[PDB]
């Protein structure tokens, strides 16, 4: 004869979603994630605990893509609107020392903008990139956002540079971290520790290559929701890294005008030196070895008597067909066809990728808003790491074995999903019962 | 073992860490707030960004409500002052017909909770009724003294 | 010798006011009342419980007329302002196929409005209803709101159509529902149940007749704060119902213009077919029977050797003298003199009530705001139920017995007061003491 | 009988539903929040409409404060672990001179609460003082062992 | 003496006002809210000025969390139902080597708290462990009956 | 052998900072501090309690200078912006009956402002004070704020008049009040009571003299963070008081124009009678006695064989060099050189201080905002009390004994620091342990 015994403080878990808070070691991330991190991070290894993780259902990703949006919108809120500069522009071509490729890329536009007083306008001359200016019908033009959204200038002293971000469980919750080096994002993990805060994640935003992430511990890992479904993306994590050097070679003399009462507008103004194309440099040998490693790991899922072909994007908007990247605050749209033009079968020699620059960005894909990225004075250079790829299997039931992959991607959640895959949020519910031989006195 | 360090340990072994998990919800709430209150521009962010500020209040109110929920259940069952409590309700073989020596030696609390998950509501109802009857009996015994 | 005994869980009540939350089964009500209702509504009948209810002091009414206001203001917040269209209008009369009554009702106004660019204006022609346009001094006109408030266009895809709304007590509170079919709104009720959520209420807004409400279970009920005081309204609930058919017979070709950067303005544009008067149709026989039932119930409070006369409104603003009604999103102001012109003493033949249409509405009687109701393409027809009346006793100490009543009303709270009369909010305070024969051991 | 189903029952009969009302405040708070957390665009409304969101936080914080108020009073009186508690304070005929057989048989709790409403504050003060004296006496008895 | 009227009194004398300070946090929270709820345009200010409104929610949530923190510590130590509790942990001369007759006669609680301030964390840890061991011992004694 | 005993309800304190709430007996303070004060204020005297107070670290001051800012910003939020009136002004001098001193002080400016309709402008003539208008280069002028911030008109019916404010501890906290009449702001106080709410404080804002504060109980008190450091201010509290009579002698005919859709603008319009200088009147004898008392108390810190000299401000912006004062809603900038021109060594005859008036105020020293103080119809007179001074020791290691003090001040926190010096916020932590002879049964 057994009796019910009640226990409180019982180590029992349920899956949960909660409002995790941010912590971090004139930057926006630093301002928002004001809460300090542990001075001495700790984890508790849990012996004999097996739990299932599911990267594709990780609600930490969904929270990260909710707070990052909020942070950008709050950061751009107390800034100058450029709606007074949605005026008819009078534009001619920039013909001053133009190299090829760049011919017709920049236009010299002039317009009448408002000033401190409502009774006066100022004639302004400024260079614009072609992507930001469209013809109305030398000729009359308008900014690309004039018929769809208000344009807001990002504040020139605000830094959006990613810094490490740590997500922390609120009391009553815990985060389980998977230490299994072979973990493919889905299923049971047998080497689990409990932490209060995650590994720092850098909130990098990009579209085809994943930049400045974590590296795989032992081998390149192909992670996907499914293998068969060609509507799903493949997140490829590299073990080694590929360095990419991104430069905008043009020099700039950035000038400012008061648009209104204490409201300053920044504009490109002129360009010093030759007008040249922005480029991104990837070492060819490093890239070919990296891609070969990816190919071998893909063979494990598709067959090892196959042909693996890479191709560029099938088409669509610039934001998807090219590799979007934020360099020093400038917005780059890099052409990756030079990286994915190849077929694999069973001095330095770098690869140069041309890149476009765009100042008006429909950031986070909201049709009703756009931001103006002010120009940066001088020459811009960034050096960053390719830590992963987003591939799309092209599909087709041809049974030819010629699987084809493209640098599709274009999603914004995938960039963090590939980093937060090791974590799960669990709610602790420390109350339960079990039989014993003890009856309470009555 | 530390917080939840007993999660994979047997049910028996885990009884010695009940104070570790039990105290964690409120000491957790308080320590996190003590760090937020250092105000390295946090008090200003917390109150200025009203959207963020209510997300934090929402998290804290909810954590408190769960603490109280469990404490009230223990109160109703006559178990509020202890981490380990015996009651006056017999164990049903229909909930689990596993041997007592298996339950406290060859199995963990996570496994057990799954094993009897569907009986949680009935067990709790039985505990509430038994305790009310016992309190009435004591009151009547005093009246009869 | 008795001793104090403390009990917790005691079923004891105190009257209270709390912030009840909404629940409901691109509509605004659906968006706001996101919380689901009970899938299986339950009530607990309370045997041997007598409580006093007071409809006139029901704080549930006051909360409903606080949240409805908020909901409209939030719904209209993320919408296009029409302040750029507070310009001098050049107006002539609409003379195209005009029936009588409508002569001079519509005006053809033209104006120069802003466009996507700040350097260009667009000439626009649009028809307006006379009530929205006033002469400045063919002739120059301005919109009626230009000298008092900013005008905001309601978003064209947002539905304000009433849906059932359920008010629910927050934990710690309960709602007591009166089941007494004879209950007149004030005093003790002996057939009371406890519920968590109320009967759904439709948040219908009207001024003289109460539309789409609940019906009285057995007889017409005359409910008032007082009988003698002629400063108080009488809420009359009908047991049967009177169907009213409201139509705006004109066809419309609604057009749109960008007013600004992604900001669209909708305007009436032209009219197809004849220009005709909007009307509301009430069956005469049904109305005469309904009114006769009301008269008999009024006799119970005034005497049954009396003369009961009905008359139309004494005067004042359109919003009070006429019956305001929202039909498909259009705003109707119906002339009810045809319904209340009668004296009672001890084929179909319908009653046709003419109705005006107004696009600029000083909704909820706030002098500082106005909304523009965009026009609806096509012909509009609504069929709705008259479930009650708001009558004002005219008063006068004549002792002639000729009591006179008018369709005054005009208040906005009365519409819900007549529906929420069955409910009271009570706070539960489960702690108290009583004597027993038991002393604690010491 | 269900929640408050005993409201019109006699004081005696009502003692058997004390667990029904007593548990209702926190299980009520938690179940309502569990439905809100289903987030059929509620989490978004709750946090975006900051006016509405604080009305909800205000309601929940207040409900919690009332729960705790009553629990603390029971704590101070030495009554926190039970729904029914006897004390060491005699009943005053000046509060009520009604017969015990009437109180527990011919009258409901609503009626009773009205009958002794004006003595609530004094009774509570007497309970607090009596309990403090009793705890001191126990401490001294241990010192003397 | 009234709230904190005992602050300068000796530790011994102060034991008779423990109910005065102990009850003050929640009766304080509730009375302040009862006045705010009179709504002399306060409900409107509280909810309209969302910045101010969250400052008030922040203050109330924090006050509740501190109440619960202390109640949970008393729970863990087996002291939750009383204002005065004895335990099974001996006093260390390394914490204080002052005479008992000085502690309860020639010194106040403010002075004492400063004197042993650096031992608060260790004393609390000892209390938690001792109580858990005692509860296990009782459970085993019942099993053996 | 002693045993640990746990006590709850222990009267033990820790220093703390919390969000104190306001309470008070169309005013903004009355609206904000909606919470009523105790109908019967009470304090508990604490016998045998010695605590240290530190005026210079009093976090109650910091909270007061956080909520006062918020209150002004919220109060000015729902008001008319005057950005449409940042236009080129055409200005000439006011030459109508001008006394000396005032020649060139007022200018007659005209401009074209917006009206109810966007198609019409209105020519307006209004007088402005010189301090609000600057030349652009008779002549063209702009408002002083046009090149730095948006200007907002304060709402004409909103009263900012200080009323008593009481700060109250939230539950769990208490306020300790120092009753020591000799207390100098820092160190131990032996006559301490506990209160729930502070003495009412009037939120008066001024820069050199402290107006309408509390008086010292027995003697003039010199309070400072340090004596030696000449970078610190000295707050001087007087025991008696000096009456100061402030008048703006000009009569005014204030007129209004709609600037926009229900948006009214108020302007000075013309002036009736002679154009005269505003003045502040301080009795000379009273001032000389008051200053002499201050001098004797300064001797206690600097030596009593010294020379104490007073001098006016060294220079800087008007807001610091003059004594700022709010009179009836008008903003005064009084020249105090007539009060501080003296050296002390070991009929009525008043002192007349000239005063300037300024309508555009960079209130609370935020560069990005400015408010427009609407003019007040008629003649303005205020009578107020000088309860203290803010002095700056000039310093210099001359060892000449000629200490020199100036009416520097200019800080905004000092005004409340001098009033809240008697209060400290303490957190109550009623849980602790002590040894006893009692062991629990086990
Ligand atoms: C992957 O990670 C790399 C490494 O962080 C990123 O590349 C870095 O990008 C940042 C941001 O642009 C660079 O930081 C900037 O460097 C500029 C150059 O200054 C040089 O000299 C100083 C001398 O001390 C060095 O400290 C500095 O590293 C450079 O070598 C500075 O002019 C910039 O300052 C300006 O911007 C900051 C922004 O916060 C402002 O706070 C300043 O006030 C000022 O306006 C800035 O410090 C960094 O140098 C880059 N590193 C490399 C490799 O050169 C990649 O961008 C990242 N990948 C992606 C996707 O972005
Ligand atoms: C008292 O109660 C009655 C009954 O609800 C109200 O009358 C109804 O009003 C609504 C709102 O205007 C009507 O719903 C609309 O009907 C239009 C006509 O479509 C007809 O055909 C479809 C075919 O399936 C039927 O479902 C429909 O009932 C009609 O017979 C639609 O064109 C409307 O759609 C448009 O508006 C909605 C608004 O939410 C949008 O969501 C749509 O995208 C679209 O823009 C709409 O469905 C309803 O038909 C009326 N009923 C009657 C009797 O005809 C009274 O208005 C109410 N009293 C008061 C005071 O308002
Ligand atoms: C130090 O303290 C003194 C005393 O409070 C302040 O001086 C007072 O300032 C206030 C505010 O300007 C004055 O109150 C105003 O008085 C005006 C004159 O009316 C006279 O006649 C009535 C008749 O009943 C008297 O009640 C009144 O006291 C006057 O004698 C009124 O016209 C004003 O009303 C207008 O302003 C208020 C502002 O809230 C509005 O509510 C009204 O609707 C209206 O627009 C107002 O009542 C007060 O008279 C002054 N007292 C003295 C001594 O004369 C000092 O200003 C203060 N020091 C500082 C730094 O400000
Ligand atoms: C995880 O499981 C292992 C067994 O697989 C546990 O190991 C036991 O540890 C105790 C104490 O050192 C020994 O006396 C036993 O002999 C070990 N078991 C075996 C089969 O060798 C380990 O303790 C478990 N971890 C936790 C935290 O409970
Ligand atoms: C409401 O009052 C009635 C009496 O008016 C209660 O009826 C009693 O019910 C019990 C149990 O069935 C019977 O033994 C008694 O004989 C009934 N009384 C009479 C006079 O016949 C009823 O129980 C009360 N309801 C509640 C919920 O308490
Ligand atoms: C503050 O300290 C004084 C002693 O300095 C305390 O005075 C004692 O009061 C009791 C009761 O009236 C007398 O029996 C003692 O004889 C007094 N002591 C002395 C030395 O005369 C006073 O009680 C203390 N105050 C508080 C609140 O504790
Ligand atoms: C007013 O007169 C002074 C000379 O006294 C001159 O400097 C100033 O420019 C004149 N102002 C205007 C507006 O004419």
């Amino acid at each position: 004869n057994l009796w019910v015994t009640v226990y409180y403080g019982v180590p029992v878990w349920k899956d949960a979603e909660t409002t995790l808070f941010c912590a971090s070691d004139h930057n926006v991330w630093a301002t928002h994630c004001c809460v300090p991190t542990d001075p001495n991070p700790q984890e508790i290894h849990l012996e004999n605990v097996t739990e299932e993780f599911n990267m594709w259902k990780n609600n930490m990703v969904e929270q990260m893509h909710t707070d990052i949006i909020s942070l950008w919108d709050q950061s751009l809120k107390p800034c100058v609107k450029l709606t007074p500069l949605c005026v008819t522009l009078q534009c001619t071509n920039v013909t001053n020392n133009i190299t090829d490729d760049m011919r017709g890329e920049l236009k010299n536009c002039s317009f009448n903008m408002t000033t401190e007083l409502r009774d006066k306008k100022q004639k302004v001359y400024s260079l614009f990139y072609r992507l930001d200016v469209v013809q109305i019908n030398n000729k009359e033009y308008r900014l690309i956002n004039c018929n769809t959204s208000a344009i807001t200038q990002a504040c020139p002293k605000v830094s959006f540079e990613p810094i490490p971000i740590h997500y922390c469980a609120p009391a009553g919750f815990a985060i389980l971290k998977c230490k299994d080096k072979k973990f493919n994002g889905t299923g049971p993990c047998t080497n689990v520790s409990t932490v209060q805060c995650t590994h720092g994640i850098k909130p990098v935003v990009s579209t085809q290559l994943l930049l400045n992430g974590s590296l795989a511990e032992e081998e390149v890992i192909i992670r996907s929701e499914n293998i068969t479904n060609n509507a799903k993306n493949i997140l490829v994590q590299l073990n080694e890294s590929v360095q990419i050097n991104c430069t905008r070679p043009n020099n700039n003399t950035v000038k400012s005008i008061r648009i209104g009462p204490g409201q300053w507008f920044y504009y490109t103004g002129d360009i010093i030196g030759d007008i040249r194309q922005a480029h991104c440099n990837v070492s060819k040998a490093t890239w070919n070895e990296t891609l070969g490693k990816v190919v071998k790991q893909l063979r494990k899922h598709f067959g090892n008597n196959t042909i693996i072909r890479f191709a560029n994007s099938s088409g669509g908007d610039l934001e998807v067909t090219t590799h979007s990247f934020n360099c020093g605050g400038e917005f780059f749209y890099c052409n990756t066809s030079g990286l994915f033009n190849s077929t694999w079968i069973s001095s330095n020699d770098s690869i140069t990728l041309p890149c476009r620059i765009k100042q008006i960005i429909n950031m986070w894909q909201r049709i009703g808003q756009a931001m103006y990225a002010p120009p940066i004075q001088g020459v811009i250079r960034c050096v960053s790491n390719i830590t992963g790829l987003i591939l799309t299997r092209d599909g087709g039931s041809t049974n030819s074995t010629t699987e084809t992959f493209r640098p599709g991607g274009g999603d914004m959640r995938d960039n963090w999903r590939s980093e937060l895959y090791k974590y799960k949020v669990v709610k602790i519910e420390p109350l339960g019962v079990a039989p014993t031989r003890c009856k309470r006195r009555v | 073992l530390g917080f939840l360090g007993a999660a994979g340990s047997t049910m028996g072994a885990a009884s010695m860490t009940l104070t570790v998990q039990a105290r964690n919800l409120l000491s957790g709430i308080v320590q996190q707030q003590s760090n937020l209150l250092r105000a390295p521009e946090c008090q200003q962010h917390l109150l200025k960004d009203t959207h963020w500020g209510i997300k934090q209040l929402q998290a804290r109110v909810l954590a408190v409500e769960h603490y109280l929920r469990d404490q009230q259940l223990l109160g109703i069952w006559g178990c509020s002052g202890k981490l380990i409590c015996c009651t006056n309700v017999p164990w049903n073989s229909s909930w689990s017909n596993r041997n007592l020596s298996e339950i406290w030696d060859n199995m963990t609390w996570l496994q057990w909770d799954k094993e009897i998950s569907n009986y949680t509501q009935i067990i709790y109802g039985l505990l509430e009724e038994s305790q009310n009857q016992q309190e009435k009996n004591e009151q009547d015994l005093l009246e009869l003294d």
